[PDB]
RNA sequence: AAGUCUGGGCUAAGUGGUAAAGGAUGUGGCGCCGCGAAGACAGCCAGCUGGUCGAGUGGCGCCGCGCCGAAAAUGAUCGGGGCUUAAGCCCAGCGCCGAAGCUGCGGGUCUGGG
RNA sequence: CGAUGUCGGCUCGUCGCAUCCUGGGGCUGAAGAAGGUCCCAAGGGUUGGGCUGUUCGCCCAUUAAAGCGGCACGCGAGCUG
RNA sequence: CGCUGAAAGCAUCUAAGCGGGAAGCCCGCCCCAAGAUGAGGCCUCCCACGGCAGCCGGUAAGGACCCGGGAAGACCA
C-alpha cells in the first residue's frame, strides 16, 4: 500500500478576530492554518491549508516594553540604507504589517511558503471585503 | 553633573535615587549631583 | 495650491527701479480644465488641464471622447496640477499678479551620455606629470576584498539630463494677461519651446 | 506611617461617584476626574472617602497611598480651589493682565505673553505678583512652573521670577 | 608605513 | 518531527540573547543587633530631653535573580519569526519526537559449528 | 611562494565615534564676555600655501573648525612612480 | 530640566499619570517609482465576427513598419 495523497479540494474560508490577542501567539495558528496542518490529509508539497481573514489587526496585543523596543528593519543596497522603525510607530501607520510580518515569519521559505502567505489576508479595523467567501468564525 | 561608574553620597545631605533605570545621586550642593555610567 | 501649464519662450531682461532683472518669459495661458480629481471619485484632488490647440484630426478617437465629456476643443498637451480647484473652467495668468513668488518645473536640456566630470563635477586626472590616458576618469571606483563591491548610486558616467527638474522661489516679474505671459526672474530649466508647468512656490 | 489608609474628609458638600478605574469629584468650584487602579477600591462613606489595597505586596502599597493622596487633592480642589503665587524681583522686572492673558517685562528685548489653559485664572496685584490658580493641582502647579521658567531665579543677583515661599541663595561674584 | 617590498617589479 | 504538558518558585532586564574591578533604597528571601504604648522613627511646637502623633522604626550581614560599569568601523538579528504566572531561569514529574545505534522481515559474503 | 604587487601622492568615496566645528545640556574656583570639564549628538562641515618622496611633523596666512580612526596601513585589470 | 506623586506621615521627574527639551530621528521640500507579480486608481474608445479558458480566418478601437525631422539620442528609446 501506499500513502493515501489528496486531489485537489475547495479550501476553507476562516475568520478571525485579532482583538487583544497577542502577536505572537495568534501568528503561531494563523500560520497553521495557513500551512493546513489541522488537516488528517495534510500533504507538504501542495497548498491545501485554509485562506484566513483577520480583522481588527490594528488591535494586536503585545507584551513587556515592545512597543517602544521592538526595531523593525529595513536594508535598501544603498550605503547608509537601514531603516529602523519601531513597533509603535508601524501600528501608527501601517498596523496589518505588524501581523503580517509575523505570520511570514513563520510560514516556510521557497515557492509554496510565499503562495501560502498570499491566501493571509490582514485588515485593521472590524471589517473586510470578503464577505463573497463566507469565511467562517474561528475561535482561536 | 559627575558620570562615574562608582556614585556614592559625599555628604549628609546627598540622596541616592534611582531613575529611569538609572542610579542618580541629587544632593542640595550642585557639585555633588551624580549620575552612573 | 494653483498652477498653470505654459511653454518657456526665451529670456531677457528688464529694467525696474533702476536694475537690470534677467528675466524668463512664459507663454502661460488659456488652460481649459479637462477634468477634476475628486476624492469621492479619484481618492485624491486635482485639475486636469489642457494646453495648446490641436488639429482634430490628429486626435484618435478615446482621447476624442475624453474631451466631449468635458465639452473642451482637442488640446494638444493635458497635465494635472495637485490641490487646485478653480471656481472656473479656464485657467488663466491672472492667478499670478506680480510680486508671488512660483515654483517651475520643465524638462531639463538633454546632454545624453555624459562623462564623470560633466555629470558630476568630478575632478579627472592630472593633464602632465605622467598622466596616462586617464585625463577624464573617474578614479577609484571601490575598496579591496571589503566590501568586494560597488555601492548602490556610486556617481558614475551615463546619461544626464531631459529629466524632470523644478528650481523654486522664482519672483513673479510682471504679467501680461492680453497676451498669455509670465515674466519670472531668472532661470527655468528646459529649452525654449519646452512645456513648463508654473505652481505657486511651496517655501515661506 | 501610613497615607493610603489614613480616610478623607468630604467637605460639605462635595459629592464622590465611584467608577471602575476612576472616581468623580464635584463641587462648589467644579468638576475633576481621578482616573485610580483597578486594582484598589475606593470607598464612600458618610462624609468620607476611603481607599483600601488587596495585598501587602510592593506595587498595591505603592499604588495605595498615590490613589489616597489623588483623590484627597480633588476634593480640596472642588472645594478651596488651589493656587502659586509668583514673587518677581529684579529692577526693569514687572507684570501686567491683557484681558485673561498675563504679560511678562522681564527683561528680554521684548516681552513674553503666558495665555492662560483652560480651568486657569491669572491675577496681578502688585505687579510684582502673580497668581495662578485654578481646581487642579497639577494643573496649577505647571502653569505656575511654566511661568517660572520664563526667567529662573539668577544665581549672583535677587533678579528674576520667583515662587513665594523660595529661598533666596546666592554665590559671590569676583 | 615605509616597509620593505616583497615583490619585485617585472620583466618580459 | 514531537507538550502552547503538570505542579512549586524567581526574574521585568527582551535579563535570557557576550566581560571585570567596583558602584547602587532593583527585587525576593534568610539572619543579626539598636531604639519604641514609660510613646520610638517621620512631620507639625522647643530647647542630644521635652509637647500631639500612635505605631513600628533604624543599622549590620548572608542567599537567589536582576541594574550600571559596556565605545569601532558595509545592514541588522537570540539561527529567524517571535516569546514575559514565558516559548526565560531554578526544583520536581508524566508523555512524545528523534540516527545509517537497537529490534522486526528479506538477502549477500567470509568465518566457526553442525 | 604552479605570485595575495609592496610606501607616499592623485582620483573616488564610504563607515565608526573615543566629537575638531556647528546644535542641545549639567557642574564650574560660571559677574558679563570669554574659558575649563563632563554629558547628548555622526546631519552637514572640516581652507590655501613653504620644507621634505614622505606618511608624520614644523612653519606662514586664514578659519566656525582647521577631528582621530577603519575599509588588504580602502583604492597600481583606476593613474602616478 | 520639571509638574503631580506613593512605596518610605518627610523627601523623591516615577513606581500610576502629565510637561518641556537637539544641526540629530519621523513627516514636510526636490527626484525616481505599480515587475508594489501585493502587478493599484480614474476618464475615454472598440465590441457583442466567420470555421471545426484550445486552434484557425478576417477585422474593430488602436498600434507598428516606412519616410521628413528633432536643444531627444551611441544603437535602441
Ligand atoms: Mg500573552
Ligand atoms: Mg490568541
Ligand atoms: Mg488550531
Ligand atoms: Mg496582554
Ligand atoms: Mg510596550
Ligand atoms: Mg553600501
Ligand atoms: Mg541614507
Ligand atoms: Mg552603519
Ligand atoms: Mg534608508
Ligand atoms: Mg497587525
Ligand atoms: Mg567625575
Ligand atoms: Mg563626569
Ligand atoms: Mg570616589
Ligand atoms: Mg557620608
Ligand atoms: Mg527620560
Ligand atoms: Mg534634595
Ligand atoms: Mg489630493
Ligand atoms: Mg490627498
Ligand atoms: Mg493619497
Ligand atoms: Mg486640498
Ligand atoms: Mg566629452
Ligand atoms: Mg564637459
Ligand atoms: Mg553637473
Ligand atoms: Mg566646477
Ligand atoms: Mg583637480
Ligand atoms: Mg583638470
Ligand atoms: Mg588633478
Ligand atoms: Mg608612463
Ligand atoms: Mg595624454
Ligand atoms: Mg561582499
Ligand atoms: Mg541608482
Ligand atoms: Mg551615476
Ligand atoms: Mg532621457
Ligand atoms: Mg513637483
Ligand atoms: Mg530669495
Ligand atoms: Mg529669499
Ligand atoms: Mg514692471
Ligand atoms: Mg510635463
Ligand atoms: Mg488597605
Ligand atoms: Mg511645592
Ligand atoms: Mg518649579
Ligand atoms: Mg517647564
Ligand atoms: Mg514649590
Ligand atoms: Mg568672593
Ligand atoms: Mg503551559
Ligand atoms: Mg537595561
Ligand atoms: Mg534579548
Ligand atoms: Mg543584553
Ligand atoms: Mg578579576
Ligand atoms: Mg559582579
Ligand atoms: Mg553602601
Ligand atoms: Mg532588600
Ligand atoms: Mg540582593
Ligand atoms: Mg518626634
Ligand atoms: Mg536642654
Ligand atoms: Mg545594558
Ligand atoms: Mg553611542
Ligand atoms: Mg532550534
Ligand atoms: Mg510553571
Ligand atoms: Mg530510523
Ligand atoms: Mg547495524
Ligand atoms: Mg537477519
Ligand atoms: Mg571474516
Ligand atoms: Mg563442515
Ligand atoms: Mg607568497
Ligand atoms: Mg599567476
Ligand atoms: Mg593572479
Ligand atoms: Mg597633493
Ligand atoms: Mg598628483
Ligand atoms: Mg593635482
Ligand atoms: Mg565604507
Ligand atoms: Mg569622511
Ligand atoms: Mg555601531
Ligand atoms: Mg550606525
Ligand atoms: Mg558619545
Ligand atoms: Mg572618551
Ligand atoms: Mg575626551
Ligand atoms: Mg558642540
Ligand atoms: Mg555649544
Ligand atoms: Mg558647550
Ligand atoms: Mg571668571
Ligand atoms: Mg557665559
Ligand atoms: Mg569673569
Ligand atoms: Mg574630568
Ligand atoms: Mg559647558
Ligand atoms: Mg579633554
Ligand atoms: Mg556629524
Ligand atoms: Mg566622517
Ligand atoms: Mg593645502
Ligand atoms: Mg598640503
Ligand atoms: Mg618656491
Ligand atoms: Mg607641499
Ligand atoms: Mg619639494
Ligand atoms: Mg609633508
Ligand atoms: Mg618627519
Ligand atoms: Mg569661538
Ligand atoms: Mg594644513
Ligand atoms: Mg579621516
Ligand atoms: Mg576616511
Ligand atoms: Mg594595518
Ligand atoms: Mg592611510
Ligand atoms: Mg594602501
Ligand atoms: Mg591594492
Ligand atoms: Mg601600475
Ligand atoms: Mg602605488
Ligand atoms: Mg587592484
Ligand atoms: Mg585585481
Ligand atoms: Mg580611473
Ligand atoms: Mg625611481
Ligand atoms: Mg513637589
Ligand atoms: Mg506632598
Ligand atoms: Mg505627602
Ligand atoms: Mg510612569
Ligand atoms: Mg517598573
Ligand atoms: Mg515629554
Ligand atoms: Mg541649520
Ligand atoms: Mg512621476
Ligand atoms: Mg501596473
Ligand atoms: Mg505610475
Ligand atoms: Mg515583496
Ligand atoms: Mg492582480
Ligand atoms: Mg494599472
Ligand atoms: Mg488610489
Ligand atoms: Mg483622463
Ligand atoms: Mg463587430
Ligand atoms: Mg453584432
Ligand atoms: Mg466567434
Ligand atoms: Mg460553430
Ligand atoms: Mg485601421
Ligand atoms: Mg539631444
Ligand atoms: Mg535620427
Ligand atoms: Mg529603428
Ligand atoms: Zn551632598
Amino acid at each position: 500500500m501506499k500513502t493515501y495523497v489528496p486531489k485537489q479540494v475547495e479550501p476553507r474560508w476562516v475568520l478571525i478576530d485579532a482583538e487583544g490577542k497577542t502577536l505572537g501567539r495568534l501568528a503561531t495558528k494563523i500560520a497553521t492554518l495557513l500551512r493546513g496542518k489541522h488537516r488528517p490529509d495534510w500533504t507538504p508539497n501542495v497548498a491545501m491549508g485554509d485562506f484566513v481573514v483577520v480583522v481588527n489587526a490594528d488591535k494586536i496585543r503585545v507584551t513587556g516594553k515592545k512597543l517602544e523596543q521592538k526595531i523593525y528593519t529595513r536594508y535598501s543596497g544603498y550605503p547608509g540604507g537601514l531603516k529602523k522603525i519601531p513597533l509603535e510607530k508601524m501600528l501608527a501607520t501601517h498596523p496589518e504589517r505588524v501581523l503580517e510580518h509575523a505570520v511570514k515569519g513563520m510560514l516556510p521559505k521557497g515557492p509554496l511558503g510565499r503562495r501560502l502567505f498570499k491566501r493571509l489576508k490582514v485588515y485593521a479595523g472590524p471589517d473586510h471585503p470578503h464577505q463573497a467567501q463566507r469565511p467562517e468564525k474561528l475561535e482561536v | 553633573m559627575k558620570v562615574r561608574a562608582s556614585v556614592k553620597r559625599i555628604c549628609d545631605k546627598c540622596k541616592v535615587i534611582r531613575r529611569h533605570g538609572r542610579v542618580y545621586v541629587i544632593c542640595e550642593n550642585p557639585k555633588h549631583k551624580q549620575r552612573q555610567g | 495650491m494653483k498652477g498653470i501649464l505654459g511653454v518657456k519662450v526665451g529670456m531677457t531682461r528688464i529694467f525696474r527701479d533702476d536694475r537690470a532683472v534677467p528675466v524668463t518669459v512664459i507663454l502661460a495661458g488659456p488652460c481649459p480644465v479637462v477634468q477634476r480629481r475628486t476624492p469621492e471619485k479619484d481618492g485624491y484632488t486635482a485639475v486636469q488641464l489642457g494646453f495648446l490647440p490641436q488639429n482634430p484630426k490628429r486626435v484618435n478617437r478615446p482621447l476624442k471622447g475624453h474631451f466631449a465629456k468635458a465639452g473642451v476643443e482637442p488640446v494638444r498637451i493635458l497635465r494635472e496640477i495637485r490641490d487646485f480647484n478653480p471656481e472656473g473652467d479656464t485657467v488663466t495668468v491672472e492667478i499670478f499678479k506680480p510680486g508671488e513668488r512660483v515654483d517651475v518645473t520643465g524638462t531639463s536640456k538633454g546632454r545624453g551620455f555624459a562623462g564623470v566630470m560633466k555629470r558630476w563635477n568630478f575632478a579627472g586626472g592630472p593633464d602632465s606629470h605622467g598622466a596616462h590616458k586617464i585625463h577624464r576618469h573617474p578614479g577609484s571606483i571601490g575598496n579591496r576584498k571589503t566590501p568586494g563591491r560597488v555601492y548602490k548610486g556610486k556617481k558614475m558616467a551615463g546619461h544626464y539630463g531631459a529629466e524632470r527638474v523644478t528650481v523654486m522661489n522664482l519672483e513673479v516679474v510682471d504679467v501680461i494677461p492680453e497676451e498669455n505671459l509670465l515674466l519670472v526672474k531668472g532661470a527655468v530649466p528646459g529649452p525654449n519651446g519646452g512645456l513648463v508647468i508654473v505652481r505657486e512656490t511651496k517655501k515661506a | 506611617s501610613r497615607i493610603g489608609r489614613l480616610p478623607i474628609p468630604v467637605p460639605k458638600g462635595v459629592s464622590v461617584e465611584v467608577a471602575p478605574g476612576r472616581v468623580k469629584v464635584k463641587g462648589p468650584k467644579g468638576e475633576l476626574e481621578v482616573p485610580v487602579s483597578p486594582e484598589m477600591r475606593v470607598v464612600v462613606e458618610e462624609g468620607v472617602v476611603r481607599v483600601e489595597r488587596p495585598s501587602d505586596e510592593r506595587r498595591h502599597k505603592s499604588l495605595h497611598g498615590l490613589t489616597r493622596t489623588l483623590i484627597a487633592n480633588a476634593v480640596k480642589g472642588v472645594s478651596e480651589g488651589y493656587s502659586k503665587e509668583l514673587l518677581i524681583k529684579g529692577i526693569g522686572y514687572r507684570a501686567r493682565l491683557v484681558g485673561r492673558a498675563l504679560e511678562l517685562t522681564v527683561g528680554f528685548s521684548h516681552p513674553v505673553v503666558v495665555e492662560p489653559p483652560e480651568g486657569i485664572t491669572f491675577e496681578v496685584p502688585e505687579p510684582t505678583r502673580v497668581r495662578v490658580s485654578g481646581i487642579d493641582k497639577q494643573k496649577v502647579g505647571q502653569v505656575a512652573a511654566n511661568i517660572r521658567a520664563i526667567r529662573k531665579p539668577s544665581a549672583y543677583h535677587e533678579k528674576g521670577i520667583y515662587y513665594a515661599g523660595e529661598p533666596v541663595r546666592l554665590k559671590p561674584g569676583k | 608605513v615605509d616597509k620593505p617590498p616583497y615583490l619585485p617589479r617585472p620583466r618580459p
